[PDB]
């Protein structure tokens, strides 16, 4: 979880 | 009652005539944020009924509701619902590049433009959130999810990360899961329930639902 902002 | 957590994304604010932003050039950007912006403030754009009946959730609801939204604009708040998480910012809002103090902006951006927090005046920068960048509020957001008993999820695509890994979230910490949308997300089926069909329908049809089973109001 958590993480940037990202396309699958 | 139990506690209500939803997340929303584009697909709710297409029927208010709002596109997907950006599907780079500094300029180019800013001439595109700055015409999205100006959209809001068109007195043709408003809320539509999915955004009427999740400000009536909220009211039924109270402090056991929390909304979250990928979404730019501002058709929530108009709708009547409060403490609105923009994961992604906000198209009116802006962020002074040096104390990182986030204002209310309605006009253009421009170079020229400067912050009124510092001692000298800094540049002002987006309050959107851009691929790369990290997203807003996730501690009160997977604080929220730890605790919900019902996962609503409307309008959203399910390619977009860390949003689109919500419904796993809320299904480890044994919340309900449904999703709401004009067709199925790329995560369509890790939901529990699903409605749909276009969200000025479907979404008031299931607040209804979902106020009743909960006995609170209509
Ligand atoms: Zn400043």
């Amino acid at each position: 979880k958590g993480g940037a902002k990202r396309h699958r | 009652k139990p506690r209500v957590l939803v997340l929303t994304g584009a697909g709710i604010s297409a029927e208010s005539g709002i596109r997907t932003f950006r599907a780079r050039d500094p300029e180019l950007v800013q001439a595109f944020a700055n015409a999205r912006r100006r959209q809001l403030q068109q007195p043709e754009i408003q809320p539509n009924a999915a955004h009427l009946a999740l400000a009536k959730l909220q009211d039924a609801l109270g402090d056991r509701f929390l909304l979250v939204t990928q979404n730019l604009d501002n058709l929530h708040e108009r709708a009547g619902n409060t403490n609105v998480i923009h994961m992604h910012g906000e198209l009116l809002k802006v962020r002074c590049s040096q104390s990182g103090q986030v204002l209310d902006w309605t006009g253009d951006v421009t170079p020229e433009d400067k912050c009124h927090c510092c001692q000298f005046p800094a540049p002002l920068r987006p309050h959107y959130v851009w691929f790369g960048e990290m997203p807003l509020g996730m501690d009160e957001i997977y604080m929220a999810l730890s605790m919900a008993d019902i996962f609503i999820a409307i309008g959203t695509s399910g390619h977009v990360y860390p949003a689109a890994g919500f419904v796993h979230e809320a299904k480890l910490h044994g919340a309900h899961t449904v999703e709401l949308n004009l067709e199925p997300s790329q995560v369509g089926n890790e939901f529990a329930e699903k409605y749909y069909g276009p969200a000025s329908q479907v979404v008031p049809e299931f607040v209804e639902k979902l106020l009743k089973g909960l006995k609170a109001g209509s």
